[PDB]
């Protein structure tokens, strides 16, 4: 009955928790809590080392109770909140971040919280505000120091720039030395000037977020298969993400699991969500071996269970720290030999991870330290895209002479050809090669609809679609989930750009610019007169900010022209309009390099030192063209503003596009499988004779 | 509503 005892009961697991025997502390706050009940603190931090533990559900009712006994406790209501976040319930999260702001004014983490959730929502303005008061309130405050650090990247604002990343790096290496989590997301590493052994620890640190849920299973190391007997001479792969369906890693991967040879391999794909109805999540189903769905199985230890009593052998983490991952499942570690591939571009710090599937012009060897896993080397690039596959109506198009330019006013669809053959005049230049439509009545038809803004024509019974106007043609069509099945024009005047202009494009998120970026693209812009830059409203309160820093850097506001975020079939068809892509060195475009690679534009680009900022270059290397891969930023300059000086020289190396992009093995899903079957069939051989897993780099 | 790969 005694708070005295009680008191020290919990100073004692305090203690048992600052040398993480957190196995301990439990067990102590729970005795301080069964002399004496009514002891708030006791509950509170019970409940803050169950919702380490992942057992959210009981975390829960300890919070409630120290609400109930200290009613003022305004850290409990913000912690609690937290709790409620993690479950899904955002809408009473949100209630208790909200309450504790009423209840203390002054206390800062509440305002922080708040902001987080206005982040994730995508209100970004809103997060900055509120990351601002916190600050404001406490002004040594590292999680919204760095948060807002992000938020302000997203949109573009790079005010005390150089001060405040000094100032990141500064606070990620006094949290690593005084042993604390890191404020700067994994996920975000690459973007700040980080002291990289650091990137690297950063990773390392949210893995052990992992061990801790998994340890109050008590599960036995599982007992691996050693042989492929079970299996009937086939190795058993499983591909595990929580993005089979709308999301750009299945519009990267989304041909693989059928490619595979069903002699040597069984392919198993683990769903971390659920069906979101679209043809994405159809065809991985209708293609994978065995298609698993353990958004049904929320417990992360029956989960591995099942995977291990599906026999894996190679277990593929496709997700990284992106949203939705379960690394927990690869914590578990259910199968002998465990992966990175493709999702997440960077470290998993994880020693639980064995292998980074990757290439030579991705990660050089030199380079070795910046990853905890050992490198397994696809020969040509990692990367992978299902163009080929999704958009085949790209493959070839035609243009409208309106006077002989390959970008102005283009054609796209299947029965193109067809079309052509209806009509008297079409002249066929050669590169395949490219028919020409003379200014006619027909091709003023076709105009006067863009000009119109009218949805669709018809013209000798061929349809004719409006490129701004797909979704409401086909709703499928515009998402990828279909090929169109009408003859698609797409122009210039559509987009607000000049038609007689050099249109450089970066179709990325805003957040990958930084000032240096800017910089290059103003020096290319001045020394290319009449030029123009492309970018999104990818978010749109980006956009003034950068037109600010434009003009700062002597670019009136017409050299640079924003366009809204297009539905997928759209955003990628559009990439025929530029001239040239400049590549963000800071994060390069993933599968935004490959869509700009399929409509057959040449990409520049500046390979940095982390993952993210060479995979531009590593798809271009692929593609076989190493000319437009700058070693500096004058190198990057030069090559860029060649290409728009030298009309003859960028005719040359579009076509070099255009053709390659076909030819080499690039987007070719087939060969991309088969070579990573190869690499599969190495990490066995090895691990089956015994061997801990050491660099593939053949 | 034009999915990303989010933290
Ligand atoms: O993987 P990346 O880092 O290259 O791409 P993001 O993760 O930034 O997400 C981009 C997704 O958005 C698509 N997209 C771009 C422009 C547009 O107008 N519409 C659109 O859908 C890209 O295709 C990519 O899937």
């Amino acid at each position: 009955s005694c708070p005295t005892h009680a008191d020290s009961l919990n100073n004692l697991a305090n203690i048992k928790r600052e040398q993480g025997n957190i196995e301990e502390a439990v067990r102590l706050y729970r005795k301080a809590l069964e002399v004496f009940p009514e002891f708030a603190a006791a509950h509170s931090n019970l409940a803050s080392v169950l919702q380490q533990q992942g057992k959210l559900q009981e975390a829960l009712m300890h919070y409630k109770e120290a609400i109930r006994i200290s009613p003022t406790f305004a850290d409990a209501y913000s912690n609690m909140g937290n709790t409620l976040k993690e479950m899904q319930d955002v809408q009473g999260a949100l209630q208790c971040y909200t309450r504790a702001i009423q209840i203390n004014p002054a206390f800062a983490d509440a305002h922080s919280n708040l902001a987080s959730i206005h982040k994730d929502s995508g209100n970004i303005p809103e997060a900055i505000a509120s990351y601002r008061t916190a600050l404001k309130l406490k002004p040594d405050f590292p999680d919204a120091y760095c948060n807002l650090a992000h938020c302000l990247q997203i949109v573009c604002d790079w005010t005390d720039y150089d001060e405040r990343m000094k100032k990141l790096v500064s606070i990620v290496a006094d949290q690593l030395e005084k042993n604390r989590l890191p404020s700067v997301h994994p996920h975000h590493s690459m973007l700040y000037p980080l002291s990289h052994g650091f990137r690297k620890a950063i990773a390392e640190r949210h893995g052990n977020l992992c061990l801790d849920k998994i340890n109050v299973l008590h599960k036995p190391p599982y007992e691996h298969p050693k042989d492929l007997k079970l299996s009937d001479g086939r190795l058993r792969v499983g591909y595990v993400s929580s993005d089979f369906g709308n999301h750009p890693t299945s519009h990267l991967m989304q041909s693989i699991p059928g490619m595979h040879n069903p002699d040597k391999f069984e392919v198993f794909c683990y769903a971390l969500s659920p069906d979101d109805g679209t043809n994405f999540r159809v065809k991985v189903m209708a293609e994978a071996n065995h298609f698993i769905d353990l958004s049904q199985i929320p417990c992360n230890g029956k989960a591995a269970d099942r995977i291990h009593q599906d026999g894996i052998h190679i277990l593929v983490n496709m997700n990284g720290y992106t949203k939705g991952a379960r690394n927990e499942l690869f914590a578990l570690r259910p199968a002998p030999i465990q992966a990175m591939w493709l999702g997440y571009p960077g470290t998993s710090g994880a020693l639980f991870m064995d292998y980074i599937i990757t290439d030579q012009e991705t990660s050089p060897a030199e380079v070795a330290e910046q990853y905890s896993e050992k490198l397994a080397y696809m020969p040509h690039t990692f990367f992978i895209g299902d163009h080929a596959n999704m958009f085949p109506h790209l493959k070839k198009k035609a243009v409208i002479d309106f006077k002989i330019y390959d970008n102005r006013i283009v054609l796209n669809g299947i029965d193109l050809k067809a079309f052509l053959d209806s009509l008297p005049d079409v002249k066929i230049v050669k590169m395949l090669n490219m028919p020409v439509i003379p200014m006619n009545t027909i091709a003023e038809a076709v105009i006067e609809m863009i000009n119109r803004g009218q949805i669709q024509i018809t013209i000798n019974g061929f349809s004719i679609s409006n490129g701004l106007a797909t979704t409401q043609i086909n709703n499928k069509a515009a998402t990828g989930e279909e090929v169109p099945r009408t003859i698609i024009v797409t122009t210039r005047s559509q987009y607000g750009l000049p038609e007689d202009a050099i249109v450089y494009c970066n179709f990325n998120q805003l957040y990958k610019i930084d000032p240096s970026t800017l910089q290059m693209w103003a020096n290319i812009l001045k020394r290319v007169p009449n030029s123009v830059l492309w970018l999104l409203r990818f978010p749109a309160v980006g956009e003034p900010n950068i037109q600010q820093y434009a003009q700062n850097m002597g670019l009136p506001q017409n050299r640079i022209i924003f366009s809204p975020v297009a539905p997928k079939e759209e955003h990628v068809r559009r990439g025929q309009l530029a001239d040239v892509c400049l590549d963000t060195p800071l994060c390069n475009g993933h599968t935004t390099g490959m869509d700009v690679l399929w409509a057959g534009t040449p990409m520049v680009t500046m390979p940095g030192e982390t993952l993210a900022s060479r995979v531009a270059a590593s798809q271009l290397t692929c593609l076989g063209c190493l000319e437009l891969i700058a070693k500096n930023r004058q190198e990057y300059e030069d090559i860029a503003v060649k290409l728009g000086t030298d009309l003859e020289y960028l005719k040359k190396v579009r076509g070099k596009v255009w053709k390659q992009r076909i030819s080499s093995p690039l987007f070719n899903t087939k060969q991309y499988t088969m070579e990573l079957e190869r690499l599969y069939l190495q990490m066995w051989e090895h691990y089956a004779a015994g061997n801990k897993p050491d660099h593939m780099i053949k | 509503v034009t999915p990303v790969s989010t933290a």
